[PDB]
């Protein structure tokens, strides 16, 4: 019995409409929409019973639920303030006590998006000298002048993810730790055998998804329009 | 909606001068909110008890009020209820003979 | 808040057993659930207790439950790096979907992961695209290494990761070092406490 | 011989935030315990109302109800939320649960409810049931309710072991009042003409009123309802439909238990 969100990352002005969507193909009578916030539990902000039909839960200020179809919950901020900076977590159930939980979906709200800004992303090649005293070959990945610090950053081996072998800074780093909207970087580290770098066969790729604007957001800046985007680089591997 | 009986009757046999109880028993009623006031002359009796309220096999509500009083020749006693069932309070007043 | 948990949160090594605590006021407690969250993820169910005495297990976790005492425990046995995560206790106080959720917020596990070959190093790594730009990499160092930051502004030290080559089984810490200044990487890890054995090559 | 217990619960919700449940329970009839919206704790309504349950099982017991009262009426709204626009305020709902004990080790237990003044549903073996004549909707909180493993487990012990037991030891405890013997007075009066023999006080309720002109049974006799008295007694009066001047030689006999076979006997 599973349950998804869209989507899954968002990062929005103060003021703006933000709608997060709950799905759910169990033909659960019931759904539920809670935010989590550091040093609290889940808090439930409204739920349903089922189409049509929504009602407040213990925090429900500030959002309006929609329950057009058995299928489709949907949390409504019109008026979007930091304050709803949190993850939202929608679950659905049937007459049972069990409600089966979404993935979540984080959301920032920031006062003015005039500091968007996309990474710049470069894959650092393993050393000549790591692979000869370990007979291992570790790529380093840089994202690098991104704002805000909602990135998600994943490693591909010829079209394919991978997670063995890899670690990522469980927190962006200050470029400008003085400075008030500074930008971030995030490194990670793919660690192969030596004989998997050296083949050539073998395309590594650093994946940078960013938050950012939407289409529909104004922007009058002269430099491109920060929108939500992948930037990645990439190498091969060789002898 | 059930409209309700009121019964008014005295605990002992009825004497002039000599202190008796009047009950006012107030069946088939639904649904339980109810006023029910007991009148000496059209005025409220003030010292009125209650049993708890409870409901028969057939579901419908029923309360018995009761006051003390002294009958005389000329004082009158009644049992005034007010139910959504009704547009109008119904009297029904003690009447010895009956 | 009807649903406390203690430790807030705890640091183990890897192989060692914990225990976590959950006391609560929730009335009525048809069942508590304990969840685990890994940093960033949604909630996985370990576990779901609905007697008045109960016990569960679950591979490396057990937990109990006491209703008299509205006491729960759970324990995980011999510790993996894969534990650390926060541990959610959840009080459900209905048999059915009438009931509402009370949950507890959370416990914090780190669980330090044991390097049994160290091997210190400090390494430069060039960019794919330009050769001019490159990082430094501190890696295979034990877990009693601790990276500080730089004491230069324009120089950039991540914090320590473990990576874990799953198929080798194993493990190895490693922080990057960068820096747009004039900069190298025998001096790039300066300001902290690095094993006198580290190899910088060439 | 047969003693019936009866719990009888009554539930009224306005709207979405006022509610009061109003309990009382009923020995035959006897009034045993009250348990009034406003107060926490279950009231005695007899010295013997404990039963034979010890103060630690009393207390238990009560602390279950406490629970259920607050859940129940959460479960309640929760229910309207449900099922709504199909199902609005005001609701009332009626309970009634008991055992009927009877000779041996004998007995019988009940639980219905009635939404809105109909019976519409009850426990049954071990899941609550909608009863014939009842409408369609609420299908859907019998699922849920019938969902609720704890609570099913819980009543099952209540009506299978708990009420029987209870009321064992009630009918020990409250054996003098129970066996209580009252005795009726009489009166009489006349309307427009129209006879009246009024009987008053008496206890237990099986009572004989019957207007008679010397030995002959008056059949026109009319025996109207058993009216309560507030001590726990009974009350009831019989009419007679007769001709202005035929009074004369007419009496009202009563028998009742706790006259020993002297009836009352008031002549006109
Ligand atoms: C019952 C007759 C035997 C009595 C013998 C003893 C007599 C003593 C004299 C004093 C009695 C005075 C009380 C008068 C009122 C009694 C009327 C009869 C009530 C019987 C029902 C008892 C149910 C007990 C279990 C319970 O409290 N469950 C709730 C609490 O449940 C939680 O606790 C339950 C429990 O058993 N608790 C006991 C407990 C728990 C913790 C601490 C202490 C005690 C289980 O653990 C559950 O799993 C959990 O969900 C759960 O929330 C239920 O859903 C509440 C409602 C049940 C009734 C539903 C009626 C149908 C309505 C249809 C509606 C129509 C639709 C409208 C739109
Ligand atoms: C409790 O007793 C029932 C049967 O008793 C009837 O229902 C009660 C709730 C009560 O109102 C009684 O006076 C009634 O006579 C048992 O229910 C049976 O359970 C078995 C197996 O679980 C099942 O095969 C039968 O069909 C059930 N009977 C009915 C009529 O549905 C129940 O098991 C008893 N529970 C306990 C814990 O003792
Ligand atoms: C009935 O009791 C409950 C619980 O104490 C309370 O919240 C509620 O206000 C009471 N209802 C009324 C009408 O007094
Ligand atoms: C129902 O609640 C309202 C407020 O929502 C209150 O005014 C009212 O007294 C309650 N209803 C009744 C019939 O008492």
């Amino acid at each position: 019995a599973a349950v998804t969100q869209s989507p899954r990352n968002k990062v929005a002005v103060t003021g703006g409409k933000v709608t997060l969507s709950c799905n759910q193909t169990n033909n659960h009578n019931n759904m539920y929409w809670y935010r989590q916030d550091t040093g609290h539990g889940l808090r439930l902000i409204h739920y349903s019973y089922g189409a049509g039909s929504t009602e407040k839960g213990d925090i429900p200020d500030g959002y309006k639920a929609s329950r057009p179809s058995q299928e489709n919950f949907s949390l409504i901020l019109e008026l979007a303030t930091p304050s709803q900076t949190s993850v939202y977590f929608c679950a659905s159930g049937d007459e049972g006590y069990t409600q089966y939980f979404g993935p979540g979906t984080r959301l920032l709200v920031l006062e003015d998006l005039r500091n968007v800004t996309p990474p710049k992303v470069s894959l650092f090649e393993p050393s000549k000298a790591e692979i000869s005293h370990t007979q291992k070959a570790t790529l380093v990945c840089l994202a690098t002048g991104f704002y805000p610090d909602h990135v998600e950053l994943s490693w591909w081996v010829n079209g394919k993810e991978v997670h063995s072998g890899v670690c990522t800074d469980p927190q962006p780093l200050k470029e400008q730790p003085a400075l008030n909207d500074s930008r971030y970087s995030l490194s990670s580290r793919l660690r192969v055998s030596a004989t998997f770098w050296q083949n050539p066969r073998n395309h590594f790729r650093c994946q940078v998804q960013f938050y950012g604007l939407s289409e529909n957001d104004e922007w009058t800046q002269d430099r491109a329009k920060p929108v939500t985007q992948i930037v990645s680089a990439e190498a091969w591997g060789r002898a | 909606q059930k409209t309700p009986q009121i019964q008014v009757y005295s605990r002992h046999p009825p004497e002039n001068g000599k202190p008796n109880i009047l009950n006012c028993y107030v069946t088939q009623f639904h649904p339980p909110h109810i006023e029910i006031q007991m009148l000496k002359n059209g005025k409220k009796i003030p010292k009125v008890e209650m049993s708890d309220m409870s409901f028969s096999k057939d579901w419908s509500f029923y309360i018995l009020a009761h006051t003390e009083f002294t009958p005389t020749e000329t004082d009158t006693y009644a049992c005034r209820v007010k139910h959504a069932s009704m547009a109008e309070p119904k009297t029904v007043y003690w009447d010895r003979d009956m | 808040t009807q649903v406390e948990q203690s430790p807030q949160s705890l640091v183990v090594r890897q192989g060692e057993n914990c225990v976590l605590q959950c006391n609560y006021s929730v009335t009525p407690d048809n069942h508590l659930r304990w969840f685990k969250q890994d940093t960033g993820k949604g909630l996985v169910s370990l576990t779901v207790l609905v007697d008045q005495k109960d016990k569960t297990s679950n591979g490396r976790y057990s937990a109990t439950l006491d209703k008299d005492a509205k006491h729960s425990t759970l324990h995980i046995t011999a510790t993996l790096l894969d534990d650390t995560a926060t541990y959610i206790c959840v009080v459900g106080d209905r048999g059915s979907a009438l009931g509402r959720l009370h949950f507890g917020a959370g416990t914090q596990l780190i669980v330090i992961p044991d390097i049994q070959n160290p091997d210190p190093a400090v390494y430069q790594l060039r960019d794919s695209k330009s050769s001019d730009k490159s990082v430094c990499l501190f890696t295979d160092f034990d877990s009693q290494t601790n990276v500080s930051q730089s004491k230069d502004s324009d120089v950039y030290i991540t914090d320590k990761c473990v990576l874990d080559m799953r198929s080798m089984d194993f493990k190895s810490n490693s922080a990057v070092a960068w820096s747009n200044k004039d900069f190298a990487c025998a001096n790039a890890f300066n300001n902290s406490i690095i094993p006198e054995d580290t190899f910088f090559p060439s | 011989k047969n003693y019936t217990f009866r719990c009888l619960q009554m539930s009224s919700f306005a709207n979405r935030s006022w509610s009061r449940t109003d309990s009382v329970v009923w020995l035959g009839d006897l009034q045993t315990h009250r348990w009034s919206n406003d107060s926490a704790t279950i009231s005695f309504t007899k010295p013997w109302s404990q039963g034979k349950l010890s103060n630690q099982q009393w207390e238990k017991l009560q602390h279950m109800f406490q629970v259920y009262r607050v859940s129940f009426t959460r479960d309640i709204q929760e229910l309207v939320k449900m099922m709504s626009p199909k199902e609005d305020y005001p609701i009332e709902i009626q309970l009634s649960a008991g055992c009927e004990m009877y000779p041996g080790n004998a007995s019988e237990s009940f639980l219905h409810v009635a939404f809105q003044g109909k019976y519409v549903v009850r426990f049954w073996g071990t899941s609550w049931q909608t009863v014939p004549g009842a409408p369609s909707w609420l299908d859907l909180p019998i699922k849920v309710l019938n969902a609720d493993q704890g609570t099913s487990a819980t009543v099952q012990m209540l009506l299978n072991d708990t009420c029987p037991l209870f009321v064992r030891g009630l009918l020990e405890a409250g054996k003098s009042d129970l066996e209580k013997q009252e005795k009726p007075v009489a009166w009489l009066s006349s309307v427009p003409r129209q006879l009246v023999c009024h009987v008053s006080g008496f206890y237990p309720k099986p009572v004989w009123v019957m207007w008679m002109r010397g030995d002959q049974e008056q059949q026109g006799t009319h025996r109207g309802d058993f009216l309560p008295n507030a001590d726990e007694t009974w009350y009831l009066q019989a009419t007679l439909d007769v001709e202005a001047g035929e009074e004369a030689g007419l009496a009202c006999r009563v028998k009742h238990s706790s006259l020993g076979g002297q009836d009352i006997i008031l002549y006109w």
